[PDB]
């Protein structure tokens, strides 16, 4: 019941780093620009028991 | 106060909650705001739980009057 | 005296078997809650306990004199509750066969014994 | 404790931090 | 006790509705620029409890409040529509599609799984007032 | 309050009591009609 | 209270 | 009348047809030299508002004019 | 008859919801006639009057070139809540009968 | 007033001319 | 304490 | 039947147990990088037989989870602040196709149980009426 | 006993 | 050994061997 909530944040970020890149894109003729960098950080859930 | 009066009053509880379940029943339907389908449709159930347990209290009720007046004297 | 002493067993059991319904259905209720820990109850335990010593409440608002034990959390989850719907949908499905067998057992000894005084 | 048993003490508050 | 699970059951579909109406108002204003005080629409969000009183060992869930969500405004840069700021950035609503959806299929679930407890503890009484007969 | 559980089981035990009761009487009544039905 | 649940009648009367 | 969810899904669902058929009506006269009067056509837009029926609490989408 | 009395109400708002249905779906069925104008009815207002029917026009959303002033987001929704006030009828005043119908048997 | 209410008049004739008359 | 149910309170919330 | 319905919870338990892990994984095959600056090494779940009192068969617990031994994929980033001297950034060997396959199986064994559980409880339902 | 269920069991795997 | 019935002895553990040795 809780692993549609892991897949919605997996889509969710996904959404952020395809905004990133599109923002990338759009200043491919931007002066002196320097792209920003995308990375997917896991964040392992703590607690009991597995 | 007596065994017909707590009849009585028994009888009016139960009148009173299919009365207001009844009420807001035909509010919903009418379609004025606030009123719910969630607590109109668990209010009727509630009534109907309250009937049912006023029907059995009669059927009981009967059951032993009949026994009472089955004895020989 | 007799006939009270002879109904009691079963009839706890199907008391006690209602107050943990009770409490399932909350756990059911607050499945969504952030931050729930999910509560269940010693079914054995407590109905010796009851057994022994009358029924009592903490106050009578009123609750029962049970003790709500917290269930081992079989996964973990962000939002911060234990309580799994796998777990809470078996044992209420199970609790249910168990309440509607001690209605049974119960509406049977009635029975067994209008049997007997009926003539 | 083994999973779907019960204790008397609640569970500690999960966190799941980004950055150590 | 079987009947406390009326109050129990009825205020968890309560809660679940008001959550789903909450989600549903947000995904509907996803794309609205203006309120009805001009200004832009801020995703909300319910707060669930538990319905308990001071000394209720557990019950049901309720809705505290409402709570505008915490995220940064969707900024566009669209500095010829009437509405806009100082610099152009038109301030649009912070809604994340995806949440609001999983939202609202979770409250959902959640809303059918309440009327199966209550149909099946309306059967019990049923059949527990059918006790001797 | 008190729950349709406690409400019937009591409700039965009393039918059950007045019915034993009942047949005690009547048995108590048969023999002493019986008993002066006699011819001495 | 102040948020109707999405199973009433619309608030607009 | 609706049910709170239908009123507001429905006008969710009104409000985009209408923002549909600006687009469509802006499409169709990209090209347009002149209307029925002497006057060039111009690029219509809709806008948005949250019918907040209550206090701040939820509401669908209206469109208070183009 | 008390029998009527009770079942009066309910009775009532299922031939309206019934009519209403009809209305609605003519709507659909007539949304390409050029000309045709959206009909309906105030449920509220003539459920006053069955219980102590006049068509009105539906304002229109969008000018079409062909007169048709049908939506069909509009009354898609009012014919979904239209059924399902129907079913919701339907089960109240079956409950009743059954309620009534308990309280006789045995 | 508001799209989708109910009115006791039917809507005007929906007539779009090409040239200004 | 409760809280939000859902999305907000299951996605990785800030440091602070 | 009530041990039939603690294999059937328990199974049901596994096998969520299993779909949450291959979710996890499935979220998981771009990371780069976790809280303490370790790549993200997949999870797998082991399964046993949770037959303790009931000879050789009875229901399956979730006995572990493990990180999958297959060799971590290398990117060449020299850029990277997580590259080695070598410059190979470390990304989880994730087999996509296998976790969708995985997903798809746990649910139609969560499935199954279902059913199963179902049609015990009703078997047993029946059974309260016996003899009458 | 048992081991890891679906993907990775039924895969060939170098002997050992 | 017919399949679909029952036998006292288990079954042999199954081997795929990629290679001979």
């Amino acid at each position: 019941d809780h692993a549609i909530y892991t897949a919605m944040g997996a889509a969710s970020q996904t959404l952020n780093q395809q905004a990133v890149t599109a923002s990338n894109l759009a200043n491919a003729s931007t002066p002196g620009f320097r792209a920003q960098l995308n990375a997917l950080r896991a964040v392992p859930v703590d607690g009991l028991s597995l | 106060v007596s065994f017909a009066g707590q009849l009585h009053a028994a009888l009016d509880r139960i009148s009173d909650r299919q009365a207001a379940a009844r009420v807001q029943a035909e509010k919903f339907t009418l379609g004025e705001p606030g009123i719910a389908l969630n607590d109109v449709m668990a209010d009727m159930q509630k009534a109907s739980v309250s009937m049912q347990m006023g029907i059995q209290v009669r059927n009981k009720l009967v059951a032993a009057y009949q026994e009472v007046m089955s004895m020989q004297v | 005296d007799r006939l009270d002493a002879a109904l009691r067993f079963q009839q706890e059991a199907l008391n006690l078997r209602a107050q943990r319904q009770e409490i399932l259905a909350a756990n059911i209720a607050n499945a969504d809650t952030p931050g729930y820990q999910a509560r269940d109850i010693d079914f054995a335990s407590e109905l010796k306990k009851v057994m022994v010593r009358g029924r009592e409440e903490t106050g009578g608002v009123s609750s029962p004199a049970v003790d709500l034990l917290y269930r081992v959390p079989d996964q973990p989850s962000l939002d911060g509750n234990t309580v799994d719907m796998d777990r809470e949908r078996t044992q209420f499905a199970d609790n249910s066969l168990k309440y509607q067998m001690g209605l049974t057992v119960l509406g049977s000894q009635l029975k067994g014994m209008m049997n007997v005084l009926q003539g | 404790g083994v999973p779907g048993a019960l204790s008397n003490q609640p569970a500690p508050p999960n966190e799941a931090p980004i950055a150590t | 006790a079987l009947l406390n699970i009326f109050d129990i059951a009825g205020s968890a579909l309560a809660a679940q509705s008001k959550r789903l109406n909450v989600a549903a108002s947000n995904l509907a204003n996803a794309d609205s620029v203006t309120g009805p005080d001009g200004q832009p629409y801020r995703a909300k969000q319910v707060v669930f409890q538990v319905d308990a009183a001071p000394g209720q060992a557990t019950g049901g869930v309720k809705v505290a409040s409402v709570i505008e969500s915490q995220a940064p405004e969707k900024l566009v840069y669209e500095p010829g529509n009437p509405l806009a700021d100082a610099n152009g950035y038109v301030k649009m609503p912070n809604v994340d599609v995806v949440g609001e959806m999983v939202n609202t299929m979770s409250a959902s679930r959640s809303y059918q799984a309440n009327i199966e407890v209550l149909n099946t503890v309306k059967s019990m009484m049923l059949k527990t007032l059918t006790l001797g007969q």
